[PDB]
């Protein structure tokens, strides 16, 4: 998945 | 001499796929590339054409409105629409047609009338597709290199990068451009976006433009504010749906949307949105490639700046995919030609809607904001600073550049013609 640092 | 009767129109679909580079597409229709000559041959059940007696009259439309003025209908006679005799044989007719190099793109009836000085009598030859035409030098999306075209038009398997600037990994990605009934799929995709049900006949012109179709597909992708495929989830439960780590390929998601009367599919993120306009708009012969780009900002306030606060908030992700599409760009100042950024993945609103681009990629690189559509967010995306508001023990909050997570790194799509990873962080950024 993308994920938010 | 008794009136012409046609007998059938052969659409000749093995010589006009060959040649029209669309032979997959040419299994039962026929599906062609604007501003080229395709075949027809007529059958006549009595006798045969005379020039010295015939005159026949070509008619072709699309859409609901159609209108010599949009350029959605056109009539040219046998002698930019044109229709020639090359062949003649029996019972038979051997035509040239071309089309216009600008023509609206999509389904097309064609229709002929034929008189001998009385009455017009009227017959459907058929149905052709017209779509963009990246051989020609003439269409906007003209792309000079063959081994591009094969690459960014042709081929349906591809990677798409994912990971992080530190651990880069990939998927193989089956776009599936030219399987079956997927063309039929992205000519509904158009038909139900909000300015066809708006406004059917301009729309329809409007698909002319490789600008405006690349717009419409990066709205459609997702289901925000239409009827759009795709539903963006990103908290790891995917359980009355499909996870979006589990899809190898854009066939599934369009059939799955379609076969639902265009309900939203559960569930995509950034590289799955993006690969399904990447299917899409190779479909209609815009050259494309899937684009990913690690350290991707999400600036919310348009000031180039991705800010954390931070004890004694904006994100960055591990990364984002969207697309790139090849054309020209007439509607801005010369020189902004090439490849364009698109952006189906929801993140910030474009005048109201989620959609995003195109933007010149070469407008990102020297800064040129101004430049429509959606430059700043694309370019906060690839080259924004990232700084830290610290509240101090004394109360004050000290504003930082933080250096150890720079935005924008490794920026990247698969290499022309081969498995390997292109860098292409020089084409969005100047090196410091
Ligand atoms: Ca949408
Ligand atoms: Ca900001």
């Amino acid at each position: 998945p993308a994920x938010p640092f | 001499a008794e009136e012409l009767v046609l007998e059938r129109c052969d659409l000749e679909l093995e010589t006009n796929g060959r040649d029209h580079h669309t032979a997959d597409l040419c299994r039962e229709k026929l599906v062609v590339r604007r501003g080229q000559p395709f075949w027809l041959t007529l059958h006549f059940e009595g006798r045969n054409y005379e020039a010295s007696v015939d005159s026949l009259t070509f008619s072709v439309v699309t859409g609901p409105a159609p209108s010599q003025e949009a350029g959605t209908k056109a009539r040219f006679p046998l002698r930019d629409w044109t229709a020639t005799v090359v062949d003649q044989q029996d019972c038979t007719l051997s035509l040239q047609l071309t089309t216009p190099a600008n023509a609206p793109i999509g389904l097309y009836r064609l229709s002929l009338e034929a008189s001998t000085g009385y009455q017009g009598s009227s017959f459907v030859l058929g149905h052709f597709i017209l779509l963009f035409n990246a051989w020609c030098p003439a269409d906007a999306v003209y792309l000079d290199s063959e081994e591009e075209r094969q690459e960014y038009v042709l081929t349906q398997q591809g990677f798409i990068y994912q990971g992080s600037a530190k651990f880069i990994k990939n998927i193989p990605w089956n776009f599936g451009q030219f399987e079956d009934g997927i063309l039929d799929i992205c000519l509904i995709l158009l038909d139900v976006n909000p300015k066809f049900l708006k406004n059917a006949g301009r729309d329809c012109s409007r698909r002319s433009s490789p600008v405006y179709v690349g717009r419409v597909v990066s709205g459609m992708v997702n289901c925000n504010d239409d009827q759009g495929v795709l539903l963006g989830r990103w908290d790891n439960n995917y359980g009355d749906g499909v996870s979006p780590m589990s899809w190898i390929g854009s066939v599934d998601i369009l059939r799955r949307w379609k076969n639902h009367g265009c309900q939203r599919v559960k569930y995509g993120q950034c590289w799955v949105f993006a690969a399904v306009a990447c299917t899409v708009l190779r479909c209609l012969g815009i050259p494309t490639r899937v684009v990913t780009n690690y350290n991707s900002a999400h600036d919310q306030n348009s000031n180039l700046l991705i800010e954390y606060f931070r004890n004694e908030s904006e994100m960055i992700w591990n990364f984002h995919c969207w697309v790139e599409s090849w054309m020209t760009r007439p509607d801005l100042q010369p020189g902004y030609e090439g490849w364009q950024a698109l952006d189906p993945t929801p993140q910030e609103k474009s005048e109201g809607t989620y959609c995003c681009g195109p933007v010149p990629v070469r407008a990102i690189k020297e800064g040129d904001l101004s430049t429509k559509y959606d430059a700043p967010f694309v370019f906060a995306e690839v080259n924004a600073d990232v700084v830290d508001w610290i509240q101090q023990d004394d109360g004050s909050v000290h504003k930082s550049i933080n250096r150890s997570l720079i935005v924008g790194l490794k920026i990247s799509t698969k290499s022309v013609g081969r498995d390997e990873r292109e860098d292409i962080t020089h084409t969005y950024k100047y090196p410091e």
